[PDB]
């Protein structure tokens, strides 16, 4: 069984069906007696989980880590995290939406 | 005395894609995916998500990447792990090199790997969007030109005609044969 | 989960009193500042700059027993011993990675175990003396009555962390334990407490299981007319299987009968009690008595612990059929230099150098 | 001033053109003694023993860098020689350590186009992959094919490749 | 399609020849020995000295080969470490691979290993040596030829007349390219 | 009788032709349905559901081995290929075996084809470098080129390739 | 029911040690070294030197061992023979056994082995000198009383009140019956 | 320095009989019977079946005895298999051993063989009857002695007064405690 | 393995497998390596592998029968001699052994 | 004349008695000198150079055998000692052979004791497990307890020991 | 032919004379292609030619082998190799002394 | 450093400076319980030890192993036993022979 690979999505728009998640987004605050932080995207605020790098308020940053589903609620494990805030963002975005809108369609011609 | 280029893609289309493996010596190993594209040699940018695995005699060395579309086997075999001492998990980089089977699974053969700027990997979704699109389209028109006649020489004249590389008459023959 | 939009908006109203029209206001400014941030994270921001953010608002390994939630567990720990990694098989049928280790505090100590892929992502990196931090793990009542720690999946292991708890753990040095009392063989009587023996296992006497109270750890009498166990201390418990094995030291003075009792014979051994219970049983289904069956599985399987050195420390007792026999208190393997330095007096009592 | 132009349209005698490229390959790296002031070859005379350049009078050589490599951009294969400071800042070392290194190397016995073939293999393989903009003159060899000589180089830019890009796009039909 | 053939000989004359590595993608990388024969792939027969090292993740394998003028280390990356399985200390046997260069130690990259009996060690004794002394009286007979008169149009006219083949004089020329 | 020639006099429509070498390459491996009687090809009808033998009439289909590798020695490489009796003895399994395997490979959801090759350099890898001696006919493929259609098989006599080894030496001008 | 405690021993004492086979079913076989000094069980601790050989119906088993002074024989019969099994060329035991004798050579009968740690290697060396040099201090004390006095009650008296143990008095005399 | 005497059993009673295993150094393994006896070398007379077998460097040599009653693998290990060349196949033989169980299966290690004649074969009969009637009439006059009281001075002081030996008061409890 | 069975000629049971018998021999055949036993009572084949014994002395055999269709046949293993020997006693022992030895494993318990 | 008695009830002091059992272990066997009328050892003077007699004078030795062997009739074992002829008869061996190899035991660095025992041991084990009557009497050494000198031994007699069991069987309550 | 004992003696008093001698040193040097490897005990360095494994270097080893008598030099065919990564050699070198300055003395007293 | 390969050579005419040799011969003796056979190929005796395996008396074997050299003898130590007992030695000789007397004038052809 290969590995999955990893799907980027935003936090308003997590899914159940979802395992691996790609987060972009900024940290609020943090908390370090349990190496966790708050990330927000633009549309909510996530519990992310550090093992052991810890980040800085303020920065625009990519985490791709591994989701964990309970009765407590939404936290996220962390895997890797990556800085972005020398970067840009809407492009990101454009690229987004027209990969999401071109892709359903450009395997559906062609016949073997 | 020349080298073909390489091709940028994304990872998905290498994994499910028809290895040709070379016979003779004079001719080298490739790879058709379902667009009907001759891949020689891949150029990748996206993340790594393991330590590298090295021996301890350096004689191969091999990580993982991930575009967020699949999952690859980076190799690097003999005096080619020096590569795979440039790499700590946990970084964008950028890949080059060849495409190789191995217990049905697709691996590259590295040759190259730096590291790379975010803005870089914004280039590579552009650039690989627009080149499928192109190849998508190309296929498109020289699908109908081959199913009404074949390889045949009015077929070639007429496909040039229309201005169709004459490559992919035979891309299209080979990936029907294939096909059975 | 992460205070709700509205939830911060209610916290902020009680903590500082403005309506909740200046609230929206306040969130509206901020947005205007840096338009990529959320409502939910702009009421986050409002409250940290006013100071309420600390809505999410020392523990030692002596008041932890069993039944915590994984999200309180939150202590620091010296190495105190490292065991070897062990094999164990999973339900299923596969071979599962196991291994051991000791820690302490200055309020007390615990036995961790590590469990799986996780051994070879910690057991590696840690060594003795060195500090650990623990979070979100499992917490289990061991044999002996004290709490063990599971590392699972969820269960995480951090390597030299930024704790104050760090610095008042008193080193490996500082640790002090009892002294008992070491004793030649051939010069010990019935009823003398605290000795410790050092030598070889000469011979393997006996392995047994029976069924003892899960929480006073001591045999329970297994009613066949009301088909349960009575613990004529707790009542009717549910029983639980642990080993006793009755083995042969020998120093070059003499020779002793020596027993030990559950978690240490496990490690010894080790082998988790319930195969040995399969294994009586089924030499039990060959026809063959129990004692007897003891006796063979004792010779044909663990004959292979003949030999090795060992320090037991106890009490011992006598019996009129039997003789003279020592019930190890605990066990540990050798440390050698002191040793050297024994023989090392010994030779100058004597009057060599 | 400046033309942009895909590899694959490149043909002998054209000038003044930069590229957009990736280094896919490491060939050579050499160094030798020229006239500091106007970057030119002296020749060590042996009739006088000097070091002549033949259009100032007699100057004092300085030591200055010669790179070979490749590049390809997804169409075809270039051959790439950059000279003197513009390998110093490609590299960011100084052109003296090259020197001494070259000596070291070719003392152990190695012929000097091996020992810089060797110098170039074995130390300078972690620049290879990245993104690079060349621009320069294409030169035909009999042997060697089409080489570009770089006047300079620089770093590929974003923004511009990514209108570029764009207004391809919009050409192609797509929006 | 071409496969050219594999040329026996003795592992000295491997391990003392001039590496000429391939740059394009139609070339293959070849080895010329002293006295200029071109050999892409090499066949000896030797006896197995240490056992062979075969990784525990199934990825390489090599070991030592023997046949009474030098030892040569047989290796098998990826999918042919199988072949390393089928010898073991002791054995006679008889290998067939391509040639290649590490850390200034020629090597044989297997593609195939088989048991023999005495009787084909004596064959490929005199297999050998008469083949190397067809070769190397060739080899005289064409530097002369090449060394007096060069390359001209009349020198393969002499060459055929006399019934030298034309590809070793440009083999010579090129091993003299390569000593100066 | 069989006439014993070098591989690089091997031209297209000789007969009787007899060569040594080596087994260099493994191509395919499979078997199919024939004749019991005359070991001829047999034609399975789907609207009639039985094997019809254009010398016998209805038959019971019997499995017989195709082998297809390829032959080096010193001198050249030539596709040789191996019917029925001789490829399995060579191989050392009973066709059925072979039947069964192809088979299983099958409903893993793979072609007939790329199933024979799996099977033919999966299992069957142990047969290269073995001394062979073969005996038949040459046959030209507009797709492969020459191929060698062998009637038989064996293993090498060595005293004659000694003997020919030594009159070779003698007429050289050494012996 | 007593079992006489196992000595720490030198392979060249046991060597050059006499054996004494007691006659009665009673007593067991025993052996007075060249010091006298009565041992039932030795326990020496030294490493295999050559590969364990086993019975293919294993009715026995045996190998050597060797610490620094020679070379001594492990065997095992019957219902033994399991031990033989324990070990491996090129380890450091510790083995606990009997005493056995066949054609003049002394050997040991296995009943229990054991891997150690080299630093069980350096505390036999310091515990097994330190028994030796008490026993010839208690021998040397003892030997003149049994020269001088001979065995008389008032001579055992006298042993007991100087610090000399009882049945070395018919040790001593015992080695000299045998010497004789 | 006491030696018991042997004693002459049937093969089927050693067969099915307890093997007691002595685990001290004074006191040897021995052989309790059904009917409640000590047996410590047994002794018997009866034919061999097999052709004797012995190992190629002289260590361990047994073969079968049968007389009718049952058949007994009798072993000789080291120098005693001296005695394993003695006897041919096909002769009536008389063999006195020792006891020791191996794999749950009885077993005489043998002493000293012989061969006779068969009218001492008859006789041989006459003697194991003969010892077995008052063997067994004496287990059956002691068992009610034994169950009566048990261990108790009376009890022993009764029995002796009658005409019974103590010790199978014991023998009786050891046959009873192996009982459970 | 089995233990070794002695029978008599006119008693000889199909259950028995390996047997063991007393008689003279009192004529041979070399053809077949076959012979004729009487012990007073019948007559007995038996066949040997390779040895032959003489016509007119008692002797004890140890074999097993082949219960075929050719007829009676004993797979004969051992021979061994007794002419020196009596055999009253022997009968006398054996019928002592009969009447006694099944009661007395029944007599005693554990 | 001799009196049947069994091991259980033998003592010290007894003669003539007469036993039967069987040879359980050989302990030793000699040779020595003795006079040739008496039947005596001879005690060789220093002084003298001779062997004196101080019964018949001074005679010349002869050589004579001693041995030494265990006996077991069931109810107890016994050491027995057997002189000369009657060991030569039992044992089959005249004494010159017993002397020549108890002399070449003793040029390899062996005295008498252990040489004896390994002689014993070596070449006389066959011999036990062999039913034998002894005749003669009961004597006590310090150290090995009850000994038997045989005058005499007689081969078993098998009808008389028949019908002692019988009759024993007899007064016993069976028939 | 008696098996000689393995003699154990230190490398700078390697005796003509010696047969089978058993080092105790560390490896500074190691190669893999001629699968040969030199120890440094102090005193001196030594070659010692292995047959199918070798060791690290640094790391402390035992080994235990014949003498290889030639003109080119002093080489140790090693056939036993054993780790002595974590051993007190201070009470190795002590206890030889001391066994080297008792034991000829200790056989010399008593008699018979 | 590249390693000398097996030389082979005759026993007769065994050098001093040789350190691994390969010989081709019939044994003549066995002795299993000391691992020693005796190697006779008709122009000397040797003896030449075992690591675990001896082959049976009367076939023509070929040993491949280094030579131990001190006081004892003159033997040689196995690494590798292969069974000839099928090949023809006249041929083999007869190669030999015409190897040393061809090859070095054989490479004096050939300028640089
Ligand atoms: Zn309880
Ligand atoms: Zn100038
Ligand atoms: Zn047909
Ligand atoms: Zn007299």
């Amino acid at each position: 069984r290969r590995r999955k690979p990893a799907v980027e999505r935003k936090i308003s728009e997590i899914r159940e069906e979802d395992t691996r998640v790609s987060l972009i987004g900024r940290v609020i605050k943090v908390d370090k007696m349990d190496y966790m932080f708050w990330l927000d995207d633009g549309t909510g605020v996530a519990i992310i989980e550090s093992e052991s790098d810890l980040p800085k308020v303020g920065q625009v940053v990519r985490v791709i880590g591994r989701i964990i589903r309970n009765e407590e609620g939404i936290h996220i494990y962390a895997e890797v995290i990556q800085d972005f805030s020398d970067a840009d963002l809407e492009a990101l975005e454009e690229i987004r939406e027209l990969e999401r809108k071109l892709l359903p369609r450009l395997e559906g011609e062609i016949v073997w | 005395k020349k080298r073909m280029p390489a091709t940028r893609l994304y990872i998905k289309d290498i994994l499910e894609g028809y290895f040709v493996k070379s016979e003779g010596d004079f001719e080298p190993n490739y790879l058709i995916t379902k667009y009907a594209r001759k891949v020689y040699r891949a150029k990748i940018v996206g993340t790594v998500v393991r330590e590298p695995l090295i021996a301890e005699d350096e004689t191969y060395g091999k990580f993982q990447v991930d575009d967020g579309t699949g999952v690859i086997w980076v190799l690097g075999f003999r005096d080619d792990t020096k590569f795979a001492k440039l790499v700590r998990k946990g970084d964008l980089v950028q890949v080059i090199g060849k495409i190789a089977e191995w217990r049905d699974d697709k691996q590259i053969l590295v040759e190259g790997v730096s590291k790379v700027h975010p803005n870089m990997w914004i280039l590579h979704r552009y650039e690989t969007l627009k080149e499928k699109i192109e190849h998508i389209k190309k296929a498109k028109i020289a699908l109908e030109i081959y199913n009404q006649y074949g390889i045949t020489a009015k077929s070639k004249v007429i496909a040039k005609n229309k201005g169709i590389e004459e490559e992919l008459l035979e891309v299209i023959d080979e990936l029907y044969g294939i096909m059975m | 989960s992460v205070l709700t939009k509205d939830r911060i908006i209610e916290i902020i109203e009680r903590k500082t009193g403005m309506s909740r029209e200046e609230i929206e206001e306040e969130i509206r400014k901020i947005m205007e500042e840096d338009p990529y941030l959320s409502e939910q994270g702009a009421a986050a921001l409002l409250a940290e700059r006013l100071g309420i953010d600390l809505i999410e608002k020392l523990m030692r390994i002596s008041e932890l027993y069993p039944g915590m939630d994984p999200r309180e567990v939150n202590v620091v720990g010296r190495v105190l011993k490292k065991y070897p990694p062990r094999e164990y098989t999973r339900k299923d049928g596969s071979v599962g990675r196991v291994a051991s280790l000791i820690i302490y505090d200055d309020s007390g100590r615990a036995r961790v175990v590590l469990w799986d892929a996780k051994v070879s992502e910690y057991y590696n990196k840690i060594e003795v003396g060195d500090v650990i931090k623990v979070l979100d793990a499992q917490v289990k009542e061991s044999l002996s009555g004290l709490p063990e720690l599971h590392i699972n999946f969820r269960a995480r292991i951090i390597l030299n962390p930024d704790d104050p708890r760090v610095e008042m753990i008193p080193p490996l040095e500082e640790v002090r334990v009892a002294t008992y009392t070491r004793k030649k063989i051939k010069d010990i009587e019935a009823g003398d407490r605290f000795v410790e023996v050092r030598g070889t296992i000469a011979k393997v006497y006996r392995v047994l299981t029976y069924d003892a109270c899960p929480e006073c750890k001591k045999k329970v009498d297994y009613d066949e007319g009301l088909g349960v166990w009575i613990c004529p201390e707790h009542g009717e418990v549910q029983p639980i299987k642990m080993t006793i094995l009755d083995f042969g030291l020998d120093d070059g003075t003499g020779y002793i009968r020596v027993t030990l009792f559950g978690d240490d014979a496990e490690e010894l051994l080790g082998v988790s009690p319930e195969e040995i219970a399969e294994k009586i049983k089924e030499l039990e289904e060959s026809g063959l008595t129990t004692k007897e069956a003891a006796r063979k599985l004792a010779e044909d399987e663990f004959y292979n612990i003949i030999g090795r050195e060992i320090v037991v420390r106890g009490n011992v007792i006598e019996d009129r059929f039997l003789g003279l026999i020592l019930r190890a208190s605990s066990w540990e393997d050798v440390d050698y230099r002191r040793e050297i330095e024994r023989i090392k007096e010994e030779l100058e009592k004597l009057g060599v150098m």
